[PDB]
This record gives C-alpha cells, structure tokens and sequence, in this order.
RNA sequence: AAUUGAAGAGUUUGAUCAUGGCUCAGAUUGAACGCUGGCGGCAGGCCUAACACAUGCAAGUCGAACGGUAACAGGAAGAAGCUUGCUUCUUUGCUGACGAGUGGCGGACGGGUGAGUAAUGUCUGGGAAACUGCCUGAUGGAGGGGGAUAACUACUGGAAACGGUAGCUAAUACCGCAUAACGUCGCAAGACCAAAGAGGGGGACCUUCGGGCCUCUUGCCAUCGGAUGUGCCCAGAUGGGAUUAGCUAGUAGGUGGGGUAACGGCUCACCUAGGCGACGAUCCCUAGCUGGUCUGAGAGGAUGACCAGCCACACUGGAACUGAGACACGGUCCAGACUCCUACGGGAGGCAGCAGUGGGGAAUAUUGCACAAUGGGCGCAAGCCUGAUGCAGCCAUGCCGCGUGUAUGAAGAAGGCCUUCGGGUUGUAAAGUACUUUCAGCGGGGAGGAAGGGAGUAAAGUUAAUACCUUUGCUCAUUGACGUUACCCGCAGAAGAAGCACCGGCUAACUCCGUGCCAGCAGCCGCGGUAAUACGGAGGGUGCAAGCGUUAAUCGGAAUUACUGGGCGUAAAGCGCACGCAGGCGGUUUGUUAAGUCAGAUGUGAAAUCCCCGGGCUCAACCUGGGAACUGCAUCUGAUACUGGCAA
C-alpha cells in the first residue's frame, strides 16, 4: 500500500485544484497534552469536482505548480 | 604535591594517630596528641556538621598522603563503581601502590613506602613501577628490585611491620621480599574508626 | 565611576587603569573596582597579606 | 592570474568559449529556421528544415556542446509542432 | 572514486588507523561511508593489532572501489596469516 | 553491565510564623588579571576589526599525446690534441632527459571564516521529474580523410602590463565523411547520431631500413547497468517581539508556448480571482544549523570554542565563460573604495590558506622542520607538488601524573609570638645522625612509528616465443623530519625545585600590637567612635597546591515561570456582570473502525562524545575493541480496554 493522507477540503476556488486541511494529533513535547494541529496542503484536482467541506483522500506526487505537490486519489464522502 | 610539613601536627588536629611516624616509640612522648597544634590548642572546639565532615575527609587523605584533587577523582570513581560508594572509596585508596608497599611492610611509614616506590625500588608482576598512585589489582606480586634489596630501610621496615597487625588480603616474604595481593580489602577488614559516610555526604554537598 | 581600593593611590587624571566588576555597597552607583598593580594603578605600598589582591610583589625573605 | 596553470586555463577557456559560441550560434540558427518554418505556416518547408537541423543538434549533443536531453527536447518539441501544424 | 584507505586517529606519536571506505575527495579524517576495520602500527603483542572485514572489503571492490597501498598490504598480510 | 540519585545558610521583626525578593556555599570556561612558578604527557590557543596588509611559501603534473631543443649530461663524428682522443671547441635531439609551447587531468578537492541566512539554510522522515569526471560489469566499434594554429622565424606597437601583422609545423588539439545500435525522435514507417592513439618486446616474411608484420599493456567512442557525488520536492521540528494584523500582482491556479540535466511561474501570452494569516501571515531585532558541550537527581535551562556532518562567504556589488562538476579562495570580465607603479597614455593587487606585520582589544603563539607515515593531484611507473598532514617552537590555558626528600632525632635548644609571667606555642619542626635519588644536570646504550619501493632471479600466466609485461614468492642494498626520540644502565650529592587565599557568622581556622566612624574592609548581614577574633602588621592556624585568588559568563541552589513541580479571602494575583462563535472538555449500552494508545518486527536515527565490559601507553589524562544508548521518525503485522470517528 502507498503512503497517503486524508483531510477536509477548505477551498475549491482554485481551478483544477483544492486546498485540504489535514489535522494531526500531536502530543505536546512539554506539557504532555494531545493537541490538534492542522496543516493545509494545496491538492491537485483534475476534473475539479470536490466541494468545500468534503473528506478527501490524497497522495504525494511530483511537483505540479508552485505550491502543489499533492494530488487526489479518491473522495471518501460528499458534504 | 606532597605535604612536606611537620607530620605530628596532622595527628594532633585529628586527635588520633595517623601512623605518620615509624612506630619505634609511642607518639605520646613525641607530641601532645591530646592537644591540637598552635597557640590555641587547649581550646575546646565546638565543631559543626561541616566541621565533622571536613576533618574526616582530611584524616583519611593525610593517612594515605593524598591531595584533594586526586581524592576527589577517587570519590568520583567510587561513586561510579557499583556497590557501596564508601567502601569502594576505601578499597580504591587501599589499592594505591604506596599503600600496598606500606601494608606489605617494605616501608615503616607510607612516606617511606612512597619514596621506595618513586625511586624505582618496587616491581609489579616483574615490571618496574615508580608511580606512587599505581592501582594494584588482584593477584599482583609486588616485589623489591635486587639493587634495592640491600637497603637497611627495607629491613628496619620489615621488623617494624612484624609487630603490627598483618593485612589478611596479603602474603609477604622477608627473604624473597615479595607479596601476593590476594583480594581487595573490605571495609570490614580495614580500621573501623574511619567513618567514610562523612566523606560521602561531604562530597554530596 | 570606579572605586580604588588599597591604602593610598597614585592616580592622577589621564592615568591608564584597568577596571573590573564588583560594586561597592556604601557608595551610590560605584559598580567597579580598579585592579591594583595593573597598568598604572600601582600596588599598595607596604602590604603583607593578600598581596595578590593589591598588586604587591612578594617581599624578600 | 598569478599561477601558471591559472593563466594557461584562462587562455584555453577563452579559446574554447569562442569555438563553442560559434557552434552554439549555428545550432540556434538552424533551430530558429525550423521555428520560423512552422510559424510561417508551411508544412513541407518545416519538415525539410527539421531534417536539416536534426544531425546538427545530435552531433553537438554527442560532442558535448549541449546535453542529449536538450537535443531530445528540441527534437520532440519541433516534431510535435510539425505534426500539429498540418 | 570510492577508495578504501586509512583514516589516522589516536594521539601524538601513537597512530591508530581506521580502514574506511570513502569518497577519495573528502578529507582524510572526514566523511566516510563505512568502517571496515582498524590497524594499530604500534600494536603490542598478544593484542589483535589488525582487523579487516574482508567480506565488506570484497563487496566494495566488487562495487568498484579502489584500494589504497597500505590497505592492500594489510589485506595481503591478513589473508596470509 | 550499560548506572546508584535530590543538603542548605544569611537577611524584613522587640521577638514569631508565613509570603517574598536579594546574597553565599558547587560545577564549569576558547578566559583575562594579581601573586607565585620545578618536570612530563595529552589537548587547546584572535571570543574583539568578515579591519588593513610588508614578506616568503600554500597547485601542480604528464616526453608512455605532440612539435621541439632553452639548459645539462656528451655518445659518435668533427673539433682536431700530444691528455694519441679527461683540451674549450663544430654538427647531430643521436640518447638520458627537459626551460618555454600545444594538449590531457587537476585547479569545484584539501585549507580558512561565520559576514550573511529565522528558513530559498539545518535536523529527522519520506519521495520522483534527474545529471554523475575519475572507479566498475557487460555488450559492441574502433574506417577513412581535411583544414588549421601555437611553439619558432621576420617585421613591429607600448614606459611597462600587454600585444599586432606576415610565413611555416604536430598531435590523443579541431572538423567532416563512412558505420551504426537494445541510443534520441517518432505510434509506426522511418530519420539521425562517435571515435585516438600511444607504449614494450618479437619470430619468420616484407624493410624506402621510417618501419610494416605478430602478440602484450594502456588509452578512445556509442549504449545499458552498479557505486559515489550532486541537483529537486513534501511533512514535522528549527529564536524574540502583536506597543508589528493584515500581507501578496507572476501574486494563487489553469491552458498553451519557451527554458533546465530534471518537476516547477523557472520565464512569457492569455484566462480565471485567487493565495497566505490569530495553529501568528507581514514587518522589526538578534542568529550560521546539527552531532554535541556545560550545568541538572531528572525534566529542563544555557551554549554550539576544539573535533565531525551540512550550509554560506572569499575586498564590496554584479555577471557569465571553460568545465562531469563553479556562477569558481590563491580564474575571467565590469563597476566601486583603498594601496602601489607610470614615460601621465595606461597598468597592478586582494591572507577569512600557513607563518607573520600594523591596528583593535582584558586576551590568544613560529615570518620553524619534513613529505618518513596517512591522505590528495598528476603519472604506467618511478617520482614531482602538498603551510593537507606528521612533528617540533611559545604559553600553567585545561586535564592527568610526579618531584621539591625518607626515617631517627627533646638539648621540648636558640630565636619569634602569647603569657595569669609560673610557663605555653612554633615543635620532631629545625640542628644532629643514618639512608635513598624519582625528576632536573652529566655520560653511555637504544625499541617502535617502515608499509613499501629499487635491482636480479624462480614460478606463473600470456603468446610463435624462454622475449617482454602482469601477478606470487625468493635473496640483495637501502627509505625517519621527529631525534643527542620513548626507554634502559652508570655518576655525585639533599644535592637544582612552594606558593596563594583565608581565619565575625554563613565557612574550616584565633590571639596580641598600631589605628580610633579616620585609615580602611566588604559577597550579604554588616564592621571601624580608645581593649577591633571583621581595618592594617605579627605569631599561630585553616584550605588548596605548581598552583592559588579576583573578575567576566552559564546552570545549580531557585519549588524564584512550578510539565515533573507553585499559587490567587487578607501577603502579588478572580475580569464589575453576563451572553457567546472559534477553542478546550464531555453522561450511558451495543455494534463497527483502528486515528490516538500499546506490543512486536523491519529500515534508518553518520563517526566521535556520554555510559557498561575489556585492552594498550610504568598509572592517569589519553587512545582503542565490543556493547548499550541515540527517549525519535516511516511502514508492516497484531490487541482494541480507554480516548476519537461512524451507526444505532
Ligand atoms: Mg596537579
Ligand atoms: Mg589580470
Ligand atoms: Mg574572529
Ligand atoms: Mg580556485
Ligand atoms: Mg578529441
Ligand atoms: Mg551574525
Ligand atoms: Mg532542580
Ligand atoms: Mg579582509
Ligand atoms: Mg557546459
Ligand atoms: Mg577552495
Ligand atoms: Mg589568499
Ligand atoms: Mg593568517
Ligand atoms: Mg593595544
Ligand atoms: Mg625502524
Ligand atoms: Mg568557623
Ligand atoms: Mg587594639
Ligand atoms: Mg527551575
Ligand atoms: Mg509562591
Ligand atoms: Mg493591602
Ligand atoms: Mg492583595
Ligand atoms: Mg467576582
Ligand atoms: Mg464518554
Ligand atoms: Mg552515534
Ligand atoms: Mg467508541
């Protein structure tokens, strides 16, 4: 199986692209609490179908634009 | 690097003999051991806990002729070694080549044994060692070189040693002038007036 | 502003001195001493104890 | 310079720069001829210019003036131009 | 070329070379790829004064690594034994 | 086995509790300064001006690519002698070789510095759209020509630097032509793309005696694959400030063209109006990053000197050229500031390479020796170069070790100080006696760092071929700067070798005299006004010791930023009170998921350093072998109680 991630779309204004917010669950180094941290990845989107607020599953690939190295694989759900 | 001062002042300070003289005669007729040295000797000294710890450290150091930096290295090594730190420190102190020579009786005092060691009159396992702080390991055969077997120092030292207690963990000869260092001496075997947890606490301070 | 220790100095104006830290308590704001015996701040005349603190060479035995 | 090897290398670098500039200008001239053939619209002229060009860029790639990747880039780009031209 | 050579460590007057497979451009005591053994020139007798990892050295030679002169002598002597 | 480790004290008050700061006791340093200073080992030594540089050296090599002969050796002839050829002398590149030149490789490494750089860098993990000289394996091919141009010759410009014109010559210099493929392009048909020879020996046959001809070594050129190196992308982490809140116009995306070795707004045109930011964007101030180092019980905190990995820079600001690799420390070009030469037209240079000079500063070293070793460049090789590196020089800068004597020795000697004047202390201390000689001084002997390489042979292969050559052994004579090395023996004699701080409490160690809130001490409490254990001197004592203190700096103590590990009624501290988005947290049962979580495995987490078990320097410092550790991260396989999601 190939490495991948799964996140939530926050913007689809880009043409043939989406912005995906991926939340990770990191234990704080000092205080030991498990804090939410969210990374925003510009995800390539051929066809352009994903909407704002859907759970999409993405994979790293070669660079595609200035800030787009990730791309879709499948849409987990529609929202 | 060596305390080249009067010796009995140290014994007078600590209130007890440190064997800094040969032992041909009792030290009472050589110094007022009951009285601390100096103008204010009869003064009754109320010592603090730090006073107690400091004097204990000094006493043992003066006995073996060790200076503070070297003794601190001994303490660090004893703490590092497994087991009881105080007994490890005492064992490391006993392992010193000058002390081994003293115990085996080739020196009337530890200063005499130290000069014998430093003048290449002592061999270990056959090789000449002139390091007064060489660590003697188990089973070593501390010897006297042939060109130094004829010194009246060694004789007088042997007949002075014979009238004291014989260290169990050693085997000495007066003819061949060798000694097997059977084992490491134990805190139980050594003199029980030395209270080394005072040194331990002091260096933990 | 620098304190000058010792028993009497010989520092006139324009003297080239070497100063070190360590304030003087009873003096307002004086936060430095002058190292005796350094460049011009010559040693105290006729000391016998703590000569190294006042730049006095060992008197002959 | 101030080292004999540096001086000799400077002379050699200048001479090689002149030679390589000559060859590079020739290669660019032929590629530009091809490109003008496409952008003027003609197809047979474009293909003929491409056929004249291709040995030049391949020979220069072989000699090291450029890289075989660069030669392939020019070749593929111009061939796609010809075939889309019609 | 990747070379198998001696990086000198130890102290003054007492060398102690480590046989390392490294790029020939790096510094002598600098970046290496693998440590394949050691050599003590003042090795006292009874102690293993020279140890080479001949399987790894052969691996590197097969990969094309060149062998320094002193390392070649050490390999000859060790495989002679 | 890879650890076993955690101290408090003073000070607010008439006194006591508590809160709370301030201060001291410890460890350490790239240290400086004061006093003092015997030896050795190992290490370290411009932290400031990335300020300016006199001077010498720090990158060359190859005649086995080439023309050639400037010099040397000088063999023949010829010079031409009585030396009958050891006369300078003339010719011959004839030979060994080799200045200068073409050409190949190196100069992009090694070495220095931390100015810039707060994330276009670094660390960790993961990738794809990639080049990679020398090295290596396999597959192949190495045919045939052409025109040059240095060198040199002649003329000639310039003060010089530096050229210019005409003529000639060689190549493994350069360019065609032939030949292509599993190579490029193309769907395919098909089209297209390279090369360089040199050296050693040899029969027989050719022989213009060049040489052909035959084998051998090596080099050349496609192409594919390995290894190393490098380029590129993503994620997390990587300082302070919010009294810096909005920033962005190729800006974000798309398409198409161009460009790179390679993906890419890398660049351009057009079309969309986006992109980032309260999980801190933008701006501002400092700053190289890491392994690690210091401290700490630990968590942490501070810092990243030496050593090693990465990056960046090379007088300042820019550019590209050659090159496999640079936008290049000792290369080019341009501009600029300095400095120097000039014939006034013009030129030259760049120590943050080693050493060194000036200056700055509290402060940091020799204008040394050698390529013997390790490594590097070139070379088939010898060998040449190497201020890398190995050593040595100066410095107590640090760590470690050793010595300055050992004992016996009361006449408790004198002297000194205190005295209650009776004595006590200095003090077995000295003197005296006997003994030893480490280290330093002198003399004698003497490891190891030395492997290789040179000559010849034996074998072995090769090949007609004992010939070369390539291995492998074999005997020979050698290769060490350090270096009068480490070390060992002998000498003569205690002989050449102890100081610094402190003594009111904290804090180990106490009395006289001088001074009289003065002189002064001081880290805090404080001390000093005529009996000062606190100032200064003396005796005595304490601590440490070739060091000892002061200062600077960090952590500790400080639970005094409290995650481990604090508080908020009155000591500082609950918003005046509510509502409430984001955010934090979430009652109870079943099912499912496996994110968190846990377990196991795999890959990495460089080496060194720390730690454990050992080994070697006479021990230690130091150097090493092996382990452990590197708390991490990425997958994979399980558990799924608890949290999370999902559905009831
Ligand atoms: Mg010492
Ligand atoms: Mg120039
Ligand atoms: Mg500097
Ligand atoms: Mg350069
Ligand atoms: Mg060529
Ligand atoms: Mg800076
Ligand atoms: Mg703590
Ligand atoms: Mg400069
Ligand atoms: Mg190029
Ligand atoms: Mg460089
Ligand atoms: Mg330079
Ligand atoms: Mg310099
Ligand atoms: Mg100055
Ligand atoms: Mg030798
Ligand atoms: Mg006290
Ligand atoms: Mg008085
Ligand atoms: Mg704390
Ligand atoms: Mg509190
Ligand atoms: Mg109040
Ligand atoms: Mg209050
Ligand atoms: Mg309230
Ligand atoms: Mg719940
Ligand atoms: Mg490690
Ligand atoms: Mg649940």
């Amino acid at each position: 199986k190939i490495r991948t991630l799964q996140g939530r779309v926050v913007s689809d204004k880009m043409e043939k692209s989406i912005v995906v917010a991926i939340e990770r669950f990191v234990k704080h180094p000092i205080y030991g609490k498990f804090i939410k941290r969210t990374t925003k990845l510009h995800v390539h989107d051929e066809n352009n179908e994903c909407g704002i607020g859907d759970v999409v599953e993405i994979r790293e690939c070669r660079p595609l634009s200035k800030t787009k190295s990730w791309t879709l694989v499948r849409v987990v759900e529609k929202a | 690097a060596r305390y080249l001062g009067p010796k009995l002042k140290l014994s007078r300070r600590e209130g007890t003999d440190l064997f800094l003289k040969s032992g041909v005669r009792a030290i009472d007729t050589k110094c007022k051991i009951e009285q601390a040295p100096g103008q204010h000797g009869a003064r009754k000294p109320r010592l603090s806990d730090y006073g107690v710890q400091l004097r204990e450290k000094q006493k043992v150091r003066r006995i073996y002729g060790v200076l503070e930096r070297q003794f601190r290295n001994y303490y660090k090594e004893a703490a590092r070694l497994k087991g009881n730190t105080g007994e490890n420190l005492l064992a490391l102190l006993e392992g010193r080549l000058d002390n081994v020579v003293y115990r085996m009786g080739f020196g009337a005092t530890r200063a005499e044994a130290r000069q014998l060691v430093s003048h290449k009159a002592i061999m270990v396992n056959g090789r000449v060692v002139n390091i007064a702080s060489y660590q003697v390991s188990p089973n070593d055969v501390v010897s006297i070189r042939e060109k130094a077997k004829k010194q009246s120092r060694v004789k007088a030292a042997l007949e002075l040693a014979e009238q004291r207690e014989k260290p169990t963990w050693l085997e000495v000869d007066a003819g061949k002038m060798e000694g097997t260092f059977k084992r490491k001496p134990e805190r139980s075997d050594l003199s029980a007036d030395i209270n080394e947890h005072l040194i331990v606490e002091l260096y933990s301070k | 502003t620098s304190y000058i220790g010792g028993e009497g100095h010989n520092l006139q104006e324009h003297s080239v001195i070497l100063i070190r830290g360590g304030r003087v308590k009873d003096l307002p704001g004086v936060r430095y001493h002058t190292v005796r015996g350094a460049l011009d701040c010559s040693g105290v005349k006729d000391r016998k104890q703590a000569r190294s603190k006042y730049g006095v060479k060992r008197p002959k035995a | 310079a101030n080292i004999k090897s540096a001086k000799k290398r400077a002379i050699q670098s200048e001479k090689a720069r002149k030679h390589n500039a000559s060859r590079r200008s020739m290669m660019r001239t032929f590629i530009k001829k091809v490109y003008a053939a496409i952008e003027a619209g003609d197809k047979a002229a474009a293909q003929k210019a491409f056929n004249e060009m291709q040995p030049i860029v391949d020979r220069q790639a072989a000699k090291g003036l450029i890289h075989k990747n660069k030669a392939a880039r020019h070749k593929a780009n111009l061939t796609a131009q010809i075939n889309k031209l019609a | 070329m990747v070379t198998i050579r001696l990086a000198r460590h130890g102290a003054k007057k007492r060398p102690f070379y480590q046989v390392v497979v490294a790029d020939s451009r790096n510094a002598r005591n600098g970046r290496f790829i693998e440590r394949v053994g050691f050599f003590n020139p003042i090795a006292s007798e009874k102690e293993e004064g020279t140890r080479l990892d001949l399987d790894r050295i052969a691996h590197w030679v097969g990969q094309g690594a060149t062998i320094s002169d002193r390392v070649a002598a050490l390999i000859k002597e060790v495989n002679k034994a």
